[PDB]
C-alpha cells in the first residue's frame, strides 16, 4: 500500500 | 537552486465563441515549490479558481494545474499572472486560441 | 503494456510559519488516485480516482497511519539536513521522494525505485538490484552506513517485490476501464501565415492517454529536429494530454513537410501533412 520510511 | 517557472495558457477543448469550455494554466519545471497563480478575465480575476495537488518531474522540478471553466467569446480578453521568488516582478500572459 | 505504481512525498520547512509541510500523492502510470496533506483540517489519506473508492476501512486507515509518522520522519530530516549540511533553523527547505515499483505487460515484478533529494538535488538512490546505495556528497555517505548498518536496503525490497507489486495489480484489476486503456491522440496540421514568404506549420495531438508520445518534423524526409519548436506536454484536464510542434517554411514548399506521430494508441505510426 505505502511503505514507512526510515530517516535520514 | 531556483529554477523560474514555465508557463501555458489554453483551454480543453477547441475554442467555439458562444460555446463553454475550461481555461488551462499550466506552471512547471519550477524550484521551490512555493508559488502563486491568477487567471484573469480583461485585468480582473476570477474568483472561483481550483487546482492541482503538488507533485513533480523526474528532474525534480514542480508542476500544478489552475483550471476554471469560461464560455470564450469574441472580445473578452484571459490571461494568466504568475509570481515566484525568482520573479523580480509578477509575469502576465496572454491566452491565444491558437496555442 | 507494462504498468507502474509511484509514490511522490515532499516536505518544506517554514520558519515561523508553523511545523514543516508534508504532501503525498500515489500514481499508478499517469494516473492519480490518493492524497495526504499535514495541512489540511483532519488529515486523512483522500481518494482522487473513482475505482479506488471501493476499498475498506482498513486500507483507508492504515494508510493514513503510515502517512502520519512519514510525517514525524521528514520533519527529522529537515532537521537532521541541517547538521549535515551546517545550515541555520532560520532557512527553508525542501525534501523529496520518490519510491515505486514497474511491473511488466505479463504481471511480475520489471523493476524498483527510490530516489533521494535536497533542495533539487539527488541526495541518496537505492540502485536497480534493490540492495545497495549510490550517495551524491559526503552528507549522503552518513546516511549510507546508516542504511546499510540497519539493512534498510532489505525492508524496501520485501516491499517492492512484495507489497507494492500485489497492489499495483490488485489497483489495476479494479480500474480495467481506464488504466489499461488507451485512447490515441486526434491529430491535424495547421497553417498559419507570417511572411510574404514565410509561415508556420503547427502539428497537433489532443486528448490522448497515457501522455509518452512523440512528434517530430520532417524536409524531405530529413529531421529537422534544431529547427522544430516544442512545447512540454500539458495536461487537458480530462485525464488527456495534448502537445504540438511547430516549424517555419517558407511560402510555397509547404507540402515538402511531413509530421510523424507515435502513441501507443496508434498501431503503426502516423504521417500528415497540411490540408488546404
Amino acid at each position: 500500500t505505502a511503505f514507512t520510511i526510515p530517516s535520514i | 537552486i531556483q529554477r523560474t517557472p514555465k508557463i501555458q495558457v489554453y483551454s480543453r477543448h477547441p475554442a467555439e465563441n458562444g460555446k463553454s469550455n475550461f481555461l488551462n494554466c499550466y506552471v512547471s519545471g519550477f524550484h521551490p515549490s512555493d508559488i502563486e497563480v491568477d487567471l484573469l478575465k480583461n485585468g480582473e480575476r476570477i474568483e472561483k479558481v481550483e487546482h492541482s495537488d503538488l507533485s513533480f518531474s523526474k528532474d525534480w522540478s514542480f508542476y500544478l494545474l489552475y483550471y476554471t471553466e469560461f464560455t470564450p467569446t469574441e472580445k473578452d480578453e484571459y490571461a494568466c499572472r504568475v509570481n515566484h521568488v525568482t520573479l523580480s516582478q509578477p509575469k502576465i500572459v496572454k491566452w491565444d486560441r491558437d496555442m | 503494456g507494462s504498468h507502474s505504481m509511484r509514490y511522490f512525498y515532499t516536505a518544506m520547512s517554514r520558519p515561523g510559519r508553523g511545523e514543516p509541510r508534508f504532501i503525498a500523492v500515489g500514481y499508478v502510470d499517469d494516473t492519480q488516485f490518493v492524497r495526504f496533506d499535514s495541512d489540511a483540517a483532519s488529515p486523512r489519506t483522500e481518494p482522487r480516482p473513482p475505482w479506488i473508492e471501493q476499498e475498506g476501512p482498513e486500507y483507508w486507515d492504515r494508510n493514513t497511519q503510515i502517512f502520519k509518522t512519514n510525517t514525524q520522519t521528514y520533519r527529522e530530516n529537515l532537521r537532521i539536513a541541517l547538521r549535515y549540511y551546517n545550515q541555520s533553523e532560520a532557512g527553508s527547505h525542501t525534501w523529496q521522494t520518490m519510491y515505486g515499483c514497474d511491473v511488466g505487460p505479463d504481471g511480475r515484478l520489471l523493476r524498483g525505485h527510490n530516489q533521494y533529494a535536497y533542495d533539487g538535488k539527488d541526495y541518496i538512490a537505492l540502485n536497480e538490484d534493490l540492495s545497495s546505495w549510490t550517495a551524491a556528497d559526503t552528507a549522503a555517505q552518513i546516511t549510507q552506513r546508516k542504511w546499510e548498518a540497519a539493512r534498510e536496503a532489505e525492508q524496501l525490497r520485501a516491499y517492492l517485490e512484495g507489497l507494492c507489486v500485489e497492489w499495483l495489480r490488485r489497483h489495476l484489476e479494479n480500474g480495467k476501464e481506464t488504466l489499461q486503456r488507451a485512447d490515441p491522440p486526434k491529430t491535424h496540421v495547421t497553417h498559419h501565415p507570417v511572411s510574404d514568404h514565410e509561415a508556420t506549420l503547427r502539428c497537433w495531438a489532443l486528448g490522448f492517454y497515457p501522455a509518452e508520445i512523440t512528434l517530430t518534423w520532417q524536409r524531405d524526409g530529413e529531421d529537422q529536429t534544431q529547427d522544430t519548436e516544442l512545447v512540454e506536454t500539458r495536461p487537458a484536464g480530462d485525464r488527456t494530454f495534448q502537445k504540438w510542434a511547430a516549424v517555419v517554411v517558407p511560402s510555397g514548399e509547404e507540402q515538402r513537410y511531413t509530421c510523424h506521430v507515435q502513441h501507443e494508441g496508434l498501431p503503426k505510426p502516423l504521417t500528415l501533412r497540411w490540408e488546404p
